[PDB]
RNA sequence: AAUAUAUUAAUGUAUUGAUAACCCUUUGAACUUAAGCAUAUCAUUAAAAGGAGGAAAAGAAACUAACUAGGAUUUCUUUAGUAGCAGCGAGUGAACAAGAAAUAACCCUCCAUUGUAAUCCUUAAUUGGAGUUGUAAAUGGUUUAUUCUAUUAAUUAUUAUAGAGAAUAUAUUCGUUAUUAAUAGAAUAGAAUAAUGUACUUGAGUAGAGCUGCUUGGUAGUGCAGUUUGA
């Protein structure tokens, strides 16, 4: 989640997922900040929220 | 559901005691008490009243209790402070 | 005895005395600046109380403040917000009129640390401070045991973080239930402790 | 150990989970929390919870717990207070010997009613007796006694 | 909420600001080994020092008996001790509570002179590191629970019992 | 150089900048929830500014209770999603008692023996000052022994106090294990050298009232502040 994107909208003929802003170089238009997207956060992190041990 | 129970108590019963602390926190200085006392008496007749102290002095000369003590319960706040200050300007008055 | 006498003269501020006196001092402050020194205490007995020596290394400084609340500053009174809290004139400052004196003087000289101050005389228009300042690099008060605990690192700048004895009272501490606010430490202390739920291990 | 399989194990390769077609699987039809109970959640408050809305009785501030603090047994249970050792001693041999006890030493205060085991007489010491407890203890031939 | 519950009642900020104990076996192996190390330094010396013998003060936990937190000086009277010898040996010291019978005092005042019947004084630090003396390590002379006992009387004093 | 102090325009002393976690003050929103929304909630939050330390803040009752009574501060369990607050709607929310970790109390403010400022800074120097509108501050680091921490350097079988692991080829080494040395720092104890008079202080433009605004579970102040008045 370390980039500033957000969505360009519908009437261009591309999808609604978020695209890198800015320009420059190859990465300048690609997708970001989902689960299927290259370089993204995966849905549902892990945590040390979760239970280690039981009770006997 | 305490008042029915609180009808019938009864206490253990325990011998009691009185016994003065070996150093107290507190010790009453009689010397020290007499000079507050006295230099308080001799400030007073170099200096003057206030300026709300001279005006109830005046009242007291025409006799107007009950118009002199609303005038200091609106200045001083209880009502216990007023009825010690009328005692100090009866006596000067 | 002679400690005694001096006090109960400067106690009645409404005599013959000292509204003579007072009238004289107060003439001589508006020929002044903003803080200006002076070398006795005009309060004798009460700076003496508060911590006061007659020893080199020991300054004597006096301030003033406007004596009023202070408005707050907007292009048209456009907060650019809900109608809960727009309200503008009437709202009363934090700390008391003797905790500002102190920021003044203490800014002004980044030489010295603060100890203490009284009221002195009012106007229409001002309040007056006395403020006490005491070098902490002099080689006489580094010396004696009774004033060594001020050349200490954690005394920088008392005023700024509020353990002076004037700005101390408005955080409000104290023993018992009615000051069950400020239960550890500060303010926000007691609050972070209250809400963060607890994640043993077993459960 | 015993163990059982997941519902979403089973729940693959259908298209939708087990939500339907025509009514989807939207986030918050309906509000949130326990909204809407005067309006349209009317129904769901009639049937399962009346007394939700509304004031009743007077409001004391700050109850102390401890010192409305009050424990009660049976009448019964007065024989099983006795400790395992000593009972069996007013069973076999001691069959005279009258026992005391102090139902404060146990932590109980107070006595409701009930009936005794044996036909022996005894005495009881606690706080506030009740009118059944007070008859059935002088039936055998007891005493209460109100102890501090 | 489409069947029989109860009101549910979770706040908003339970699971946002949270507080996990994962240092827990880490932090009782430091706290025994700074109490171990401690002891090394006043060898002849107990660890612990000697506390008196109150009751709590509501009706729930009036039948209870529970180590207080210091000694009023009138009970070191009695003993004859004084305040500034006692506190140099292992003695805790009250000064903000007040007397008020005879039978609390008469209890502590006996348990000094157990603590007195038992204790040594040696020289100096020197003689005492020599001697080779078993140190105690828990509380010194705590209370202990009691066991309810019933008196068992005779059938013609029970019309004439108090 | 700037803002200030000390001595006689010159000289000496102190402050200024960096932080991206924890700590103490100042200022302070809205998206969102209520199936709309304006009091309410998000929130004593995010952003922003000022100030210090290896921790900081707090701390020796103008308390809690109604018992046969407890005893400075801090932290954990529990009381408790309770008493209560609120278009009494959505929602928010404490304390005593009880079981533990850790324990420690002290100093100024009078008239301190007036048969004598006995004090304090500076100078190689009663040298120059400060001070009666009231200053008062006992001193020796030598040596011996023990324990702990950090960093460097050295020796380790081929039976084994060494089968943790790496590297080469398809029986050998570094180490592990177990021992010493050097330097720096800290603590405890012994021996020797230095040193011991008199001391009856209790906190004012404060505490509290009238009007006004914020804050809290505090309900007709729980706490704070401006103005007038003020024991
Ligand atoms: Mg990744
Ligand atoms: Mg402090
Ligand atoms: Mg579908
Ligand atoms: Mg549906
Ligand atoms: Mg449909
Ligand atoms: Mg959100
Ligand atoms: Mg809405
Ligand atoms: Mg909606
Ligand atoms: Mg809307
Ligand atoms: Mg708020
Ligand atoms: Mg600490
Ligand atoms: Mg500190
Ligand atoms: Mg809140
Ligand atoms: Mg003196
Ligand atoms: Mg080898
Ligand atoms: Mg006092």
């Amino acid at each position: 989640m370390q980039h500033s994107a957000v969505s360009w909208g519908t009437g261009r003929a591309i999808a609604r997922c978020p695209r890198i802003g800015g320009g420059g170089s190859r990465r300048s238009g690609q997708g970001a900040f989902a689960n299927f997207c290259r370089k993204g956060r995966m849905a549902h992190p892990t945590t040390t929220m979760r239970r280690w041990c039981r009770k006997i | 559901m305490r008042r029915g129970l609180k009808k019938t108590q009864v206490h253990h019963q325990v011998t009691k005691i009185d016994i003065p602390k070996i150093m107290p926190k507190y010790k009453k200085n009689s010397k020290r008490i007499e000079e507050k006392k006295f230099a308080r008496s001799l400030v007073r007749e170099i200096s003057g009243y206030a300026p709300y102290e001279s005006k109830a002095i005046s009242i007291l000369k025409l006799k107007d209790i009950a118009r002199a003590t609303i005038f200091l319960k609106r200045r001083l706040g209880s009502n216990k402070r007023t009825q010690k200050k009328i005692k100090e300007l009866q006596i000067a008055a | 005895a002679a400690a005694d006498y001096i006090r109960e003269i400067q106690k009645a501020k409404q005599s013959d005395i000292m509204r003579y006196l007072l009238r004289l001092r107060v003439c001589e402050y508006r020929q002044r600046g903003e803080v200006f020194r002076v070398e006795r205490p005009t309060f004798l007995q009460r700076a003496r109380t508060l911590g006061y020596r007659n020893k080199e290394g020991v300054l004597c400084y006096i301030a003033r403040v406007k004596k009023g609340n202070r408005k707050r500053e907007y292009n048209n009174g456009n907060t650019r917000g809900k109608c809960k809290n727009a309200r503008i004139h009437q709202i009363t400052p934090a700390v008391r009129h003797q905790a500002t004196a102190e920021q003044i003087v203490g800014k002004r000289h980044p030489n010295l640390r603060v100890l203490n101050s009284y009221w002195v005389n009012q106007d229409l228009v001002y309040k007056y401070f006395e403020v006490i300042m005491v070098d902490p690099f002099h080689n006489a008060i580094r010396n004696d045991p009774k004033l060594n605990w001020i050349c200490k690192g954690v005394m920088k700048h008392r005023e700024c973080r509020g353990l002076t004895s004037a700005s101390k009272k408005s955080r409000g501490l104290g023993h018992g239930i009615k000051y069950n606010n400020t239960i550890g430490g500060s303010v926000r202390a007691c609050w972070k402790r209250n809400v963060t739920t607890s994640l043993r291990r077993f459960r | 150990m015993l163990k059982h399989v997941k519902k979403t194990r089973k729940l693959r390769g259908h298209v939708s989970h087990g939500h339907g077609r025509v009514g989807k699987h939207r986030k918050h039809s309906g509000g949130r929390g326990i909204c809407g109970g005067l309006k349209h959640m009317k129904t769901w408050f009639q049937k399962y919870h009346p007394d939700y809305f509304g004031k009743r009785g007077h409001r004391i501030y700050h109850r102390k717990k401890n010192d409305e603090w009050a424990r009660w047994i049976s009448a019964a249970k007065l024989w099983s207070l006795i400790p395992k050792e000593t009972r069996y001693e007013l069973i076999d041999k001691q069959q005279e010997g009258v026992p005391v006890i102090n139902c404060r030493d146990f932590g109980y205060h107070v006595v409701v009613g009930g009936e005794l085991s044996l036909d022996r007489p005894v005495v009881v010491k606690a706080r506030k007796f009740t009118e059944d407890a007070k008859e059935q203890i002088e039936k055998v031939g007891g005493k209460w006694i109100i102890c501090p | 909420m489409k069947n029989n519950h109860i009101l549910p009642n979770n706040h908003r900020n339970a699971m946002k600001r949270v507080k996990e104990w994962h240092n827990q076996p880490s932090r009782a192996q430091r706290r025994a080994k700074t109490r171990s190390s401690k002891a090394k330094v006043l060898y002849p010396a107990p660890l612990k020092k000697l506390c008196p013998i109150v009751r709590c003060p509501t009706i729930r936990y009036n039948k209870k008996q529970r180590l207080g937190k210091g000694f009023t000086p009138e009970e070191l009277k009695e003993a004859g001790l004084e305040v500034n010898y006692a506190r140099r040996i292992g003695i805790r010291v009250d000064n903000r509570r007040r007397n008020m019978n005879k039978e609390t005092l008469d209890l502590n005042a006996q348990r000094l002179k157990e603590y007195l019947s038992k204790i040594t004084i040696f020289k100096n630090g020197k003689e005492a590191k020599e001697s080779g003396v078993k140190q105690h390590l828990g509380r010194i002379m705590p209370v202990h629970k009691m066991t309810p006992k019933v008196e068992i009387i005779k059938k013609a004093e029970v019309a004439s019992y108090e």
